């Protein structure tokens, strides 16, 4: 689940070490959601990935389902007994499998392995070292 | 778990057919989320099997059909009856019926299946009735002026009369061939589906004056190569 999600947003978080030895989130502010006043096109601290959570449950079920209905449209054709077993059994264990991302641990565990994929070395000290690039209310 | 080959079919297969909402190309209309398609026959068939599948388990559909510039004959009756008790509709007076829509057509462009479905009743206002015959395909001013012969037509209003009718007319709406219908088997708002009573079939000579069927594909205004029905 970690890799798919960085998979589809590998481009909008980045984790880095900070003096504490303190895994930091920092996410890129898009317009057209909530913010404060200043950041828009701009990283921002995030001490807690609210939104990884709340794409992770929300839009993780489309290709949840998706697949959902794929294998559903495999079974739908005729074939010897693979078709009676095999393709049953793989829905069972699925459809079992499918409620674990509304769940709180397993959540925690995606994150926590997440932080690995989402490393970016050399990011923290890189950051604002420009001397031509100043930060304002407009980008 | 029948009706998923729907929407499999029409996310995957029929998501290319897109139409305008407001263009006149569409012919299939669904009222649920607003969606019009101008499908070709193949998939028009292909969905009129599903939805008679669908109406075989159940279940409640919304679809419309706009009759184009060729479909059939589909009329609304809006019989409003005086009390709540069934005036079952004899085989006399459906032969009275078409004898009198077919007198009423002669005296127009000629060169037929008859079906016939009625509310469940036990609703205010009564049942009304939906005749549709979609053999010929005459959609033209020649319909409004059919539409105005039967609002002034008597003889509908004793045969309507002799059911114990208390509205001989305004039942059939004047813009019956100028607005959308729906197929047989779509049921209204908060409202049960139509069933059918009786399908009888007969023909017009120019000189001289049911489970064994895909009932959805024979029906459709659209479907020109349906096998019970022909387009005449």
């Amino acid at each position: 689940i970690a890799k798919v999600i960085y998979a589809m947003m590998g481009n909008k978080f980045v984790v880095d070490v900070d003096s504490n030895g303190k895994y930091v989130w920092f996410e890129f502010v898009l317009p057209g959601q909530p913010m404060n006043q200043g950041e828009i096109w701009k990283w921002r601290k995030e001490v807690n990935p609210d939104e990884l959570h709340i794409y992770i449950s929300e839009n993780f079920s489309r290709v949840m389902d998706r697949i959902t209905e794929h294998i559903k449209y495999h079974l739908s054709q005729p074939h010897e007994s693979n078709i009676l077993n095999y393709y049953k059994k793989l829905l069972k264990a699925f459809e079992r499998s499918k409620s674990k991302i509304f769940n709180d641990s397993f959540k925690k565990g995606v994150i926590r392995q997440a932080e690995f994929l989402f490393r970016q070395r050399s990011f923290i000290q890189t950051l604002d070292t420009n001397p031509h690039l100043l930060g304002v209310g407009n980008g | 778990a029948e009706v998923q080959a729907l929407e499999t079919l029409l996310t995957r297969e029929l998501s290319v057919f897109l139409t305008e909402p407001g263009s006149k190309k569409t012919n299939i209309i669904n009222r649920i989320t607003g969606k019009t398609y101008a499908l070709p026959s193949t998939e028009l068939l292909r969905l009129y099997e599903h939805l008679e599948q669908c109406r075989k388990q159940g279940a409640l559909m919304y679809f419309l059909e706009r009759q184009g510039t060729y479909s059939g004959l589909m009329l609304d009756y809006d019989l409003k009856l005086n009390t709540n008790a069934v005036p079952p509709l004899e085989p006399p007076a459906l032969s009275r019926l078409c004898h009198r829509i077919f007198v009423h057509i002669k005296n127009s462009s000629v060169l037929i299946h008859f079906f016939f479905t009625l509310k469940p009743e036990v609703v205010q206002g009564k049942y009304g009735f939906h005749v549709l015959i979609p053999g010929l395909k005459l959609a033209a001013s020649t319909k409004k002026s059919i539409i105005g012969s039967l609002q002034h037509d008597a003889t509908v209003q004793k045969i309507l009369h002799e059911q114990g009718v208390t509205n001989p007319e305004s039942c059939l709406d004047p813009h019956s061939a100028s607005v959308p219908s729906l197929l047989y088997g779509s049921s209204k708002l908060n409202h049960k589906p139509y069933q059918l009573k009786t399908g009888f079939e007969l023909v017009f000579d120019s000189s001289d004056p049911l489970e064994s069927y895909n009932l959805v594909s024979e029906l459709s205004l659209t479907n020109e190569q349906g096998s019970l029905v022909r387009p005449v």
